[PDB]
This record gives C-alpha cells, sequence and structure tokens, in this order.
RNA sequence: CAUCUAAGGCUAAAUACCGGCACGAGACCGAUAGUCAACAAGUACCGUAAGGGAAAGUUGAAAAGAACUUUGAAGAGAGAGUUCAAGAGGGCGUGAAACCGUUAAGAGGUAAACGGGUGGGGUCCGCGCAGUCCGCCCGGAGGAUUCAACCCGGCGGCGGGUCCGGCCGUGUCGGCGGCCCGGCGGAUCUUUCCCGC
RNA sequence: GGGGACCGUCCCCCGACCGGCGACCGGCCGCCGCCGGGCGCAUUUCCACCGCGGCGGUGCGCCGCGACCGGCUCCGGGACG
RNA sequence: CGGCGACGUCGGCUACCCACCCGACCCGUCUUGAAACACGGACCAAGGAGUCUAACACGUGCGCGAGUCGGGGGCUCGCACGAAAGCCGCCGUGGCGCAAUGAAGGUGAAGGCCGGCGCGCUCGCCGGCCGAGGUGGGAUCCCGAGGCCUCUCCAGUCCGCCGAGGGCGCACCACCGGCCCGUCUCGCCCGCCGCGCCGGGGAGGUGGAGCACGAGCGCACGUGUUAGGACCCGAAAGAUGG
RNA sequence: CGACCUGGGUAUAGGGGCGAAAGACUAAUCGAACCAUCUAGUAGCUGGUUCCCUCCGAAGUUUCCCUCAGGAUAGCUGGC
RNA sequence: UGGGCCACUUUUGGUAAGCAGAACUGGCGCUGCGGGAUGAACCGAACGCCGGGUUAAGGCGCCCGAUGCCGACGCUCAUCA
RNA sequence: CCCCGCGGACGCUACGCCGCGACGAGUAGGAGGGCCGCUGCGGUGAGCCUUGAAGCCUAGGGCGCGGGCCCGGGUGGAGCCGCCGCAGGUGCAGAUCUUGGUGGUAGUAGCAAAUAUUCAAACGAGAACUUUGAAGGCCGAAGUGGAGAAGGGUUCCAUGU
RNA sequence: AAUGCCUCGUCAUCUAAUUAGUGACGCGCAUGAAGGAUGAACGAGAUUCCCACUGUCCCUACCUACUAUCCAGCGAAAC
RNA sequence: GAGCAGAAGGGCAAAAGCUCGCUUGAUCUUGAUUUUCAGUACGAAUACAGACCGUGAAAGCGGGGCCUCACGAUCCUUCU
RNA sequence: CUAAUAGGGAACGUGAGCUGGGUUUAGACCGUCGUGAGACAGGUUAGUUUUACCCUACUGAUGAUGUGUUGUUGCCAUGGU
C-alpha cells in the first residue's frame, strides 16, 4: 500500500472540443500541429481557447476591440480573438483592424471593412503568422453574463449584493421581510 | 422541498388540470377549413373584394398606441353625411358604417 | 432520447440512486412550499428575503398603458436614423440639423447616458432627463417636446 | 367633466364535440399486450338486489379429415393409406422451462451444491498421422502471344516568360453605358415643370 | 400624391495596368511514364519442372533435450586489507 | 539436436461425468451489527416499477447577435408521403433582452488633461483635445544591450535561435476613485409666460437585485428541484348517489 | 296454557331503523350494512425497484423547525 | 447522509454492566487478505491478473507449512498441573 | 550535377498511432465508456432467405474482463439482420408481487354419525353394489309410509348409451 | 358482606389438620337508607358442610362396537 | 477580611463603595463590528462618526445600571 | 407417617402433553376515583385452549453392505445396567 489520495489525480479540462463541427475541428488539428511544432506560447493559447465552450469564448464587441487596440504600440498588429466579433451601435468612428476571429457579424463585418480594415480566418491567420508575431490576443467580457449576478454569497446574507431568482420584480415580491428595519429586520 | 439557491415557484396544477386539455392536432386541419371557406365565400361574391367592406381610418385609444392608425368597425354616421352616402346605401355598396362611433375632431 | 438518461445506468441497482436508509418517499417535508417559516426558514431567509409580509400601497386596476413609456440613450439617439442623415450633416456647410423623432421609433424619454458625437441635432420626444437635455445642448442641439 | 341610456325581443359566421352515422390515417399494441370483449362478450357465471364479470385466436395449399385388414366389449392399438410433412391426426403452426418416464454413461456412509488446482474416463473437433510457405540466387533438363533499344499511334503526369486563349482576385478610370436604353434600397434633397387647399 | 436629382449597394458591359494560371480550364511546346501495333527471334526476357542446393522471412504435426548470453534471486567456495 | 507417428495413437477443451487436496454458512433486506432462533423466498414461464406535461436553475451543443424569436395568423394544385416542407416583413402585434431605483409622486447612469478670469473661493462662463479613471497582479504580444555559426582573418553585407532588462497590457481578482435612484445632514446659488407652500443645482454619509463601451434571444440535450396518480404496490378513514 | 311456538301478508332503511338493552340485530358483514363513484384518496411508515466494465467516493455531525422514524441548513461527495 | 458503533488513553453518572454520556486519534460501518482454533472492531497488512524472491504479526510434536537444532541456563509434580 | 543497379518494408480510421512514468479496496452516491442487449422509424448494405427466415434444442468450435456475440448440427417453415442516425411502454430472483403451469408432501390423510346382510338365478365382455326369487333385519303410524304449500323447472315417463 | 387495604383481622364452631364455610365483634382503607334491612316460594345462578353413592382416586385390569392397521379401488390439503 | 439591587464568578480604595452638589448621554441619527452563528435573525455588547445637551476649573467623562442574564418575527392593531 | 420427609437446574423444563383455578378481551355487580364517557398491581361471577400424514430425535419393526450360496452352533467389540 501507497499513502497517497486519487481524488485529485484525474485533472478536469479540455483534451477536445465538445462540438462535432467539422470545421472547427479541423482547425483544431491545424493549431495542435502548430503548438506541437513550434516553441510559441500563442499557439497553446489558442488551442486551448478553440476547445472552450460557448461560454468561456464570450463576444467581443468592437467597441472594446477598438479601445484595447487604440493603446501605445499596438498599431498595425492583428487583433485575435477566439470566438465572436459583435458590432457595437454606440461607436461612430471604425478604424483600420486587422482582426482575426472566429466569427464576425455581418453587420460588424460591413463596418470593418468600409473602415478599409482586414478579416482573417484562422486558417488565414496561422498562414500570416504560424507563431502568432504581431498579435494582440483579445477575450471577450467572461464574467459578463445574467448568471453571474446570482452567483457568490447568498441574497439573505449581509453585505451581499447578488441578485436573488424572482418570477416578477415589482414591490410585491421578495421585498418586505429581511430586506427593510421595517418588517422584522434587513441585514 | 427547497434546494439551495432556486426560484418560489407556483404552478398551478392543484385543480384537476388533465380533465380539461386542449390539443391542437386540429390545427391543420383548421387552417385548411378556414381557407376553403374563405376562398368559398370569394368565388360567392364574384367581383366583389374578397377580403369584405372598406373599414374607416381610426386611432388606437390609450397612451401605449395613439400614434398608431388601424382600420375601425365602420364609418360614422357625420362621415357618411358630408361625403354625401346614405347610411342605408352605404352598406349594400360594401362600406362599413358604425353608427355608435362619434368624431371627437 | 431516453436512452441518455441515468435510468438506463440504474439498471441493477436496487436503490435507484435514492439511498437505502433515507429512501424515495413520497412527499418528506411538505407540497409545494410548504412550511416556508417553519422547517423551511433557512431556506427562504437564505435565498428569498423579503418573501413575507406587505410593503407599500396596493392600487386596483392598473392599467399599464398608462404608464407605457419606453427609454433610449444618448448612446444610442443616432441609431434611430439613417447613416446617411448623419454623414450628410456632419459634411455640411450650412449649420442645418437633422431632426431625430423618438417617438416615430417607438420611445417616448431620451435618457442621458453616453455621449454624443459633436454635431447639432433636433431631438423630438415626449420627456427628457435633466443631463439628456444638457449634453444635447452642449454639442449645439435642441430638445423639443412633443405630446 | 366624460360616457352610455337599464329594468322588453330576435340574429348567421368564426368556436366546442371521449355519444351517433360514414370514412381516412398512424415512428401505437400484437392474444397475460391492445377496449372488459380479435372468438355464440357485457356472453358464461356470481349476488335478493343495486351491481360484479371472465377464460377462450392458429391442422393443412387442398379435407386429400386416415378406405381396407387385424386384436379388443370398447376406449385404445398394430399394419395400411393421404400429404412436402401427421416427428401437421379436428383445442391439430412452432413447441421452451419447471416436472415426469425410459435408455446410456459415471458416482454414491459426513444433505446437496460451489471456488481454486490437477488427474482419470467420455463425446466431439483438427482433411493430425511423415507436416508450412514464398522471395532471390546457383546448378540440371525443357518450352514459349520473347527482352532491351528504336518507329508509329493513343492516353496521362509535371513545367513554360502567358509561350496562345480563356480567364480569376484586387483596386482603376468616360460611366458611353441603369429610374426612357438593367435592378434594389435610403429618417438625403426637391414642383421652385404636374392631377388634391 | 407623381416625376426628378443625389447617395449606398448591386447586375451586366466597353478597355488597360497589377498578383496567379492556381486546388476554374483548353491549344501549343519540353521532359517523363503507361498502353496498343510494328521491328528486334535469341549469351536477351518470361513460363513451368527437378536438386533430400544455398541465402532471407515465417514457422516446425506432436512430444522432448542441450548450449551459451542477459535480468532477478537464494546459496557455496577462495583470497586480501 | 533427438524420438514418434493411421484403423491405433497425437493435440485440445472452455464444455460432460467422476475422484482427490485446499478453500468454502443462503440469498435479498432493514440494520451499529445477519449464517442467524429477524422478515420475504417450494419450483418454472411470461408480465412487473423515476414516466410524460408544465415551470424554474445551471452546464453543454447549434444559429443569429444589440438583438432574437412567427410559436398565433395568412399565402402557397388541399390532401400518397404532405397534418410535412416553403414563404410573409407595413404579419414583430407581442415576449424576452437592451436601465435602474423608490411605497409612491417621480427621477433616471462620462469623465480626464492643458488655459487664460470673478477670488483656479474646493470653485462657476467657455476654449482645445481625447473618450469610462487609477493602483497592484496579469496569459499573450512588442523592443531589446549581449551572445550562438562556417578552413581563418583587418571589414560590412541578408535574414534564424538564446537573451538580462524594458514596454503596451486581454480576461479575471483585490483595492481606490467616479456616475444613477432612495434616504439623511449641512449649505449657498440659479431659472421664469405661470414669481410660486414653484422648478433646478452642490458637498458629506448611507440604503439598491444598478452604471462604469452591452450578451442576449431562439432551439436541442443533460442534471437537479417542484406541481401533477408522479418510481411501483399498500391504509384505518371522509363524501355523493343508490 | 302462555310475556307460548310458527307460516304467509304488511310497516319501519343506514348516523337511519329496530332493541324485555347484549352495542344486540339490520341477507355468514354492524361501536354505523351493502353497491358504485369521488379514487390511482393521503402516508415523515413497511416492501420492492431489472445490463456490463472503468474512475472518484461518503454521513450518522453544526444551527433552526409542534423537531425526536422527518426536513431545511452548514459540513463531508461527485461532475463540469 | 443527518439512527452509528468499537479500541488505547483522558473522563462523568452508576455497586457494576457486552450500561448510559463526553474528549482525542484510529478503525468497523464501506474491507478483502496473513495471524488470534472460532469472532464486524485485536495484531500485521489494505486488494488489478500472474511467476520468482523475501518478510510482518504469528508460529515450527501430530492434526498443520515450518526446530527430525546432538539449541543454552534454570524453575516446576498438581488424587481440579 | 548519385546513378554499371532507376530502386528501397510498415505507417497516419489524427475520434488514429506511438513512447515513458506512477497508480489499481469500496457501501450510500456521482460520473464516463459500452463494436453490450430489446423494440420501432429515417438512411444505407445492387444486404440475407423456400438450395430454407424467425424461434427453439445441442457431451459441437470459438471470441470477449464482462454485458454478450459469432460459427457447426438438429428441428422449424417465412420472413430477418449489419452499419450511420432517430425514438422508447427498452434488460428482473425477490415486492406475503400479477397471471398461468408444475413438484415434494403422497399412492399419504382419508372414503368410520343413524344395528345388516346372505344364498341362488337372469341379463351382460365384465356383478359385493342391477333385476327377480328366497331368507335375515330396520323404519314402527310424532315412519325411512301416503299426499300437499313455498321453492325447483322437466328433474316426471318410456327407449337407448 | 359479591363492598375491609392491613388480612390468612380477632373470638367461637365445623376437621386429625381449614388462606375455605358459618356465627359473632366493629372508628367501617373506602357500608348505609327508592334504596337500607328482611322473608316464604322459585333458580341449568355463586359458595360450605353432612348422608348415600360410586374407577375421581389408591391402581390399574378386562370386555364390546367403530376406527386406526394390512389389502383392492379412489384420492386431497397445510407447508 | 465591607459595600457595589439580585445567583455566582471576575473587578474595584483620595475606587466602581459612602455622602453631598448639579443634572437627564435612560435623548436624536447613519453605518461598521463582536457575541450565538449557517458566520441568518433576535437579544445583548464593543468602537466610532454627525447633532443637541449634562457635569467639571479643565483634561475629560456620559448616548443607562462595573462586567457576564433579565427577553420576542410576519399579519393585525394603536400612537408619534 | 418416616431412615429422611435437603436445596436446586433443564426457554422461572414440560399447553400440536393435559388442565384452565389465576392473570389478561368482550356480559354483569360492589367499593373508591371521575361532571361524564370511563378507570382501579381493588374485590366478585360467567367466559371457544385449533393442526402432525413432513424432517429429525426417540420407541419398537423389516431389511441392507462383506464371508460364493445357504443353514446350524457360537465369540464378544461396543452400548446399557
Ligand atoms: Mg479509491
Ligand atoms: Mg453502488
Ligand atoms: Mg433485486
Ligand atoms: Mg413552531
Ligand atoms: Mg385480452
Ligand atoms: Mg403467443
Ligand atoms: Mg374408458
Ligand atoms: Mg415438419
Ligand atoms: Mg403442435
Ligand atoms: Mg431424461
Ligand atoms: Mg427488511
Ligand atoms: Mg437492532
Ligand atoms: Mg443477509
Ligand atoms: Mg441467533
Ligand atoms: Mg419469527
Ligand atoms: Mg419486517
Ligand atoms: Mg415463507
Ligand atoms: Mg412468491
Ligand atoms: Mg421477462
Ligand atoms: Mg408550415
Ligand atoms: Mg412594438
Ligand atoms: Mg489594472
Ligand atoms: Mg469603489
Ligand atoms: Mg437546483
Ligand atoms: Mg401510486
Ligand atoms: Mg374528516
Ligand atoms: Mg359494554
Ligand atoms: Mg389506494
Ligand atoms: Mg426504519
Ligand atoms: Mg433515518
Ligand atoms: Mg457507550
Ligand atoms: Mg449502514
Ligand atoms: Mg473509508
Ligand atoms: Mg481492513
Ligand atoms: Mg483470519
Ligand atoms: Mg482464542
Ligand atoms: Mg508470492
Ligand atoms: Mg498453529
Ligand atoms: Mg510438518
Ligand atoms: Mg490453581
Ligand atoms: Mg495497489
Ligand atoms: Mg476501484
Ligand atoms: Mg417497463
Ligand atoms: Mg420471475
Ligand atoms: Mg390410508
Ligand atoms: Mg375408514
Ligand atoms: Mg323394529
Ligand atoms: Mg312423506
Ligand atoms: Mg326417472
Ligand atoms: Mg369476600
Ligand atoms: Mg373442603
Ligand atoms: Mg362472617
Ligand atoms: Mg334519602
Ligand atoms: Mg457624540
Ligand atoms: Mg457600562
Ligand atoms: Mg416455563
Ligand atoms: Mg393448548
Ligand atoms: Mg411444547
Ligand atoms: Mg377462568
Ligand atoms: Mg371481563
Ligand atoms: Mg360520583
Ligand atoms: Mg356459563
Ligand atoms: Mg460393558
Amino acid at each position: 500500500g501507497v499513502d497517497i489520495r486519487h481524488n485529485k489525480d484525474r485533472k478536469v479540462r479540455r483534451k477536445e472540443p465538445k462540438s462535432q463541427d467539422i470545421y472547427l475541428r479541423l482547425l483544431v488539428k491545424l493549431y495542435r500541429f502548430l503548438a506541437r511544432r513550434t516553441n510559441s506560447t500563442f499557439n497553446q493559447v489558442v488551442l486551448k481557447r478553440l476547445f472552450m465552450s460557448r461560454t468561456n469564448r464570450p463576444p467581443l464587441s468592437l467597441s472594446r476591440m477598438i479601445r484595447k487596440m487604440k493603446l501605445p504600440g499596438r498599431e498595425n498588429k492583428t487583433a485575435v480573438v477566439v470566438g465572436t466579433i459583435t458590432d457595437d451601435v454606440r461607436v461612430q468612428e471604425v478604424p483600420k483592424l486587422k482582426v482575426c476571429a472566429l466569427r464576425v457579424t455581418s453587420r460588424a463585418r460591413s463596418r470593418i471593412l468600409r473602415a478599409g480594415g482586414k478579416i482573417l480566418t484562422f486558417d488565414q491567420l496561422a498562414l500570416d503568422s504560424p507563431k502568432g508575431c504581431g498579435t494582440v490576443l483579445l477575450s471577450g467580457p467572461r464574467k459578463g453574463r445574467e448568471v453571474y449576478r446570482h452567483f457568490g454569497k447568498a441574497p439573505g446574507t449581509p453585505h451581499s449584493h447578488t441578485k436573488p431568482y424572482v418570477r416578477s420584480k415589482g414591490r410585491k415580491f421578495e421585498r418586505a421581510r429581511g430586506r427593510r428595519a421595517s418588517r422584522g429586520y434587513k441585514n | 422541498a427547497p434546494s439551495r439557491n432556486g426560484m418560489v415557484l407556483k404552478p398551478h396544477f392543484h385543480k384537476d388540470w388533465q380533465r380539461r386539455v386542449a390539443t391542437w392536432f386540429n390545427q391543420p386541419a383548421r387552417k385548411i377549413r378556414r381557407r376553403k371557406a374563405r376562398q368559398a365565400k370569394a368565388r360567392r361574391i364574384a367581383p366583389r373584394p374578397a377580403s369584405g367592406p372598406i373599414r374607416p381610418i381610426v386611432r388606437c385609444p390609450t397612451v401605449r398606441y395613439h400614434t398608431k392608425v388601424r382600420a375601425g368597425r365602420g364609418f360614422s354616421l357625420e362621415e357618411l353625411r358630408v361625403a354625401g352616402i346614405h347610411k342605408k346605401v352605404a352598406r349594400t355598396i360594401g362600406i362599413s358604417v358604425d353608427p355608435r362611433r362619434r368624431n371627437k375632431s | 432520447p431516453s436512452r441518455l438518461r441515468k435510468t438506463r445506468k440504474l439498471r441493477g441497482h436496487v436503490s435507484h440512486g435514492h439511498g437505502r436508509i433515507g429512501k424515495h418517499r413520497k412527499h418528506p417535508g411538505g407540497r409545494g412550499n410548504a412550511g416556508g417559516l417553519h422547517h423551511h426558514r433557512i431556506n427562504f431567509d437564505k435565498y428569498h428575503p423579503g418573501y413575507f409580509g406587505k410593503v407599500g400601497m396596493k392600487h386596483y386596476h392598473l392599467k399599464r398603458n398608462q404608464s407605457f413609456c419606453p427609454t433610449v440613450n444618448l448612446d444610442k439617439l443616432w441609431t434611430l436614423v439613417s447613416e446617411q442623415t448623419r454623414v450628410n450633416a456632419a459634411k455640411n456647410k450650412t449649420g442645418a440639423a437633422p431632426i431625430i423623432d423618438v417617438v416615430r421609433s417607438g420611445y417616448y424619454k431620451v435618457l442621458g447616458k453616453g455621449k454624443l458625437p459633436k454635431q447639432p441635432v433636433i431631438v423630438k420626444a415626449k420627456f427628457f432627463s435633466r443631463r439628456a437635455e444638457e449634453k444635447i445642448k452642449s454639442v449645439g442641439g435642441a430638445c423639443v417636446l412633443v405630446a
């Protein structure tokens, strides 16, 4: 006998996409070779994000992409996102961007191309930079989801600001006892 | 029994609902029957409009919809009076008339 | 598909995943939201604070159409008109400003979240907020009220 | 201020339909299932009564449903015959298990039965019983639309400044070319030529 | 309300320059290969047979034996400090 | 390298019977504890128990994406399939999302730097720019002195690798600021068709399921909880009419 | 020879009848008959809960509950 | 899951209990295997299917593997050892 | 500038293949895989089958850790299966489970309330039991007698089996 | 006392011997008056004693009928 | 070795005890924290901050009792 | 009376062995308690005691294995005493 524990032996992580999309599987084949046969850590990050689920690949708005590419020293670099590029209608001017994305919304694609920009798929990015040189690897807001408002400490505990699950919002729905000092307590 | 975080749910299934259940398997047949009746009616009124009488321009009541205009039940009697149409001749020539609607403006 | 479920994997296991000691009985704890103040009180207080009791004034015969007032922020104001309206006004030599009627687009109140591009615009609305009017006047525009 | 005009009356359509008449269909069930009822089933039968309520499908293509002989009082048999088949014989397609009879083999005083390990016997299996095969080379003796190289033709593969076209992507101009002699749109401007105040 | 102009996209064209002939195709060439027909008709090529032939691979119908090499292990001698 | 090989032997056996040695209490179940003198089980066959609907929650896959969704209706030879599929767009009505907060009346989410002025009075009139602030971490990316080569050198030609340091910093986390709504405390100004028991603004705390460049919608699948006969079987009872 | 035995006909019906009284009898049923339905009534209680291999792997403890054969809650578990 | 139970040690009530109640660690429950003849908990040791070697705890007259050592030194006679 | 040789194994269903190291108890419970199994639907196998389908039987040959599966022989006589998806009324040893069938018990308990039979003959394949005759008995007129009511409903009576 | 715990009360009587019976006493755990106390007849009511009678017993035996038993036929169930 | 209201324990001497004088911090408020704890509530408590006060010459001390106990949700009512 | 009239166990031995007096259902009476229904380790009276044919044990009764068959006469292991 050996004095060890086996409850953490199996590491839980995506070794492959759970998707059956054959186009995603083909460029997983491409970047699995690139990660293995180069020393670039960019390829390893891109490969592991290809495995990732959709909630782990949030969409990236045009405004956020423009803002991150406008930081100093990032000119003439390719913004790479493993996910969807989404139009933002809150921005009025689109600069010349070179972007590589898994998906681009029809209206975001039209805006980028009118600005004189360039859109690449991930196989075109592999040809353009096999080691991922001159790239800005971006991500959408991971915690920009409604589920994260309900996560955290329970709503009925002090100093917790987590949203409760209510069927309807109104003055009759979970606002009396435990919510104000006039009805029992507040915390 | 409640279990961890959840929503307080109140299903309305305490009242023997299974004895009054409306399935919709006759929905495609009802659409066919309505369509056939529409076609038969249009054939019956040969050159007359298939939809029916002409309806008036009507503004929707509340503050949610008063920016919207739809079709009303029938032309008011003041409208027919100044259009020179008898309120009994109007219905025979395909004009719908609503005698209980007034004109505020 | 019933072939993908635990019941196919629980064939041969006597308790069907519900235990030998506590078993699967009909309704231990009550039916529905039973005992939300007595023996499920901790759950109700922990996850649904405010559940019990009355708050506020009740109002008979609420008509939601009376309080219908959809709102649009300033950062989305220029999306209500075509892009051609915008670009023509920007390159316009004169001081002519386009009219955006948010009531036509389906909004009544103009709120002031975000910022406006620096070009004048005439905004027609039922209601404005204080900061929305302040920012519209900042870019050289005007606020005009409709009913 | 708004809105209607009660205490009289009629009225089609859109809507409903586990009873009825007549139909069509099904990712349904397949005789302990599906209706209780695939059949002389709300039958037989039970209860004073209200009421309760089954079981029960299948020979064969065709009855060709076993003439005739023989034993027995008969049931039942042995022969014979029909059939593709009665090792299909009127509750007869197939015909499992439990259980039983007989035959064969083995065994038997710690109830049987079981796990592991061998051994003995038995039934079968192995084209078992002189034990694979095939590549190159050497030698021997034989056969031959007879080999390399050349010529003619056919077809492919690869390459060619585009050799020549046909083109493809990106821009690039007169827009001659599309509101008549090309479309679709636009919350862009207008009769400052035209039909409604 | 019509008719216009303008803008944005488009769909065909009249032409040129730019990158390619590509995984959108043909013609010419050049190289290469295959096939068919001639010619080549024998120290070539191929076919089948024999040797209890050799060199390789695999494997012996069954039952067995030996040898050396290496890994692990339990022992035994002999000698030195 | 040896022996042996057809009507007797060769190999095989999971499988049939038998013998022997060692091991071996009868399963299911409740239970701290079952071989129990605890209960159910004579044997065999067939049947026999987590289902479907609705509603949530999270995860996962798919499409579109600040949107998304025609499910109700309608149009399409009315019909083998087809009760399907297709289409509508001035059918998107509507739902959910895109805004919160207050009991409500209601209100309702942009700052940063550089300048001249009243007094740069904790500050009001503007200008110019930019467009959600900053600190500490932060995958990745960028620069990079200095090294790594050839038969050798005085002297640069082209790019590949290692590389101390430095830089921009995704997502996310911690913290500090800022903005919106409620409510306090303090205080001084501004507006005018209504000069008001009118309207607006400031600073400092504090309450919110908020903002702070969206992430949702629809569909499918899984798991969990729930209402329904609700995994299956089971009361003593209660009620209505005979 | 009696407050006697007995046939048939009648009357009283279910929370009702009838009882020289035993909660007796009321069709083998009586401290509330029988029949059908509501009804698959409810059950924190008993019994059962159907294929294989691989991997991980407990709790009988805290707080609250007309709570003590049960739950919610934290803990311990697994999966992503 | 929210019935636990056992052992060393500490420990409360009880004359005591295979009693009732605590603390600590380990175990059984959920666990087979070697030993204690036998046995939920003790001692050793935890487990995929096997071959070889060596052990633990425990043993080595015979059952029953192993002292069939020319084992060492004493003590002990029991008519309930 | 390889060429007297014009030549040079396998591989890589990438959801594949290969290498190295450590590890392997398990109730309640969770998860994964299943080229495990049942039924039906959409595709597919130019699938199988009267020269023999399903089912069943089998001291037959095997494969797999296993769930199970393939093949030989026999019986049977008309339909069936593989693969990719889809969908379930989808897997049994238990429930004093439901229905059906069958054992041991076991040729056992038993065929014992009201005194009782015997001889001869006939018919008949067959006689303890039928019929006739002869005996011996019982009911003993409040009957084991002769008739009715209720109830039954053809049991009445002949003939035949 | 069918009502008394202490209790098998105490005294007398019945017997060889009596927690039994009867008579008596009575501060009676906790008797008592529409029910108390009597009293003939009656009783498949409860109790004690005596005569007679006997197999209840000492102490068992024998006999009769039907079974069981064995046979022919027939043939279950519980578990 | 007394007393400090009370049970017990702690604490306390120009104190926290006794006697006087003046008083109403036993008042109006927002948050944070501790205790039980699930890190929920109630109760109780601690440290602040903003008012308005008391007392003292002042430093300060005081938002009840020297500390550890002396108490109470939703709904409804009633008052401000 | 006697030698003595010792104490105990065997599911407080022994109910498909019996009996049913007692306790311990339903009827009823009295005393006490209780408003009452009713209660009383208080008294009293009346109150269904089911099944063996299975296995073993035991009691008896045939048999069985081995001496070739079969019979007569015998011995005593063992068990009881
Ligand atoms: Mg483990
Ligand atoms: Mg398990
Ligand atoms: Mg089972
Ligand atoms: Mg309570
Ligand atoms: Mg049926
Ligand atoms: Mg059948
Ligand atoms: Mg017969
Ligand atoms: Mg046949
Ligand atoms: Mg048959
Ligand atoms: Mg047989
Ligand atoms: Mg049990
Ligand atoms: Mg127990
Ligand atoms: Mg058991
Ligand atoms: Mg026992
Ligand atoms: Mg028992
Ligand atoms: Mg039980
Ligand atoms: Mg039993
Ligand atoms: Mg059974
Ligand atoms: Mg079955
Ligand atoms: Mg359609
Ligand atoms: Mg709308
Ligand atoms: Mg930062
Ligand atoms: Mg902050
Ligand atoms: Mg949940
Ligand atoms: Mg049920
Ligand atoms: Mg009730
Ligand atoms: Mg009574
Ligand atoms: Mg029921
Ligand atoms: Mg239990
Ligand atoms: Mg329990
Ligand atoms: Mg204990
Ligand atoms: Mg347990
Ligand atoms: Mg464990
Ligand atoms: Mg162990
Ligand atoms: Mg052992
Ligand atoms: Mg021992
Ligand atoms: Mg070993
Ligand atoms: Mg030993
Ligand atoms: Mg030995
Ligand atoms: Mg001694
Ligand atoms: Mg191990
Ligand atoms: Mg394991
Ligand atoms: Mg089923
Ligand atoms: Mg079964
Ligand atoms: Mg007999
Ligand atoms: Mg008899
Ligand atoms: Mg007589
Ligand atoms: Mg008579
Ligand atoms: Mg007769
Ligand atoms: Mg007495
Ligand atoms: Mg006596
Ligand atoms: Mg007396
Ligand atoms: Mg009186
Ligand atoms: Mg203060
Ligand atoms: Mg104090
Ligand atoms: Mg006894
Ligand atoms: Mg008895
Ligand atoms: Mg007995
Ligand atoms: Mg008695
Ligand atoms: Mg009694
Ligand atoms: Mg009284
Ligand atoms: Mg009696
Ligand atoms: Mg003797």
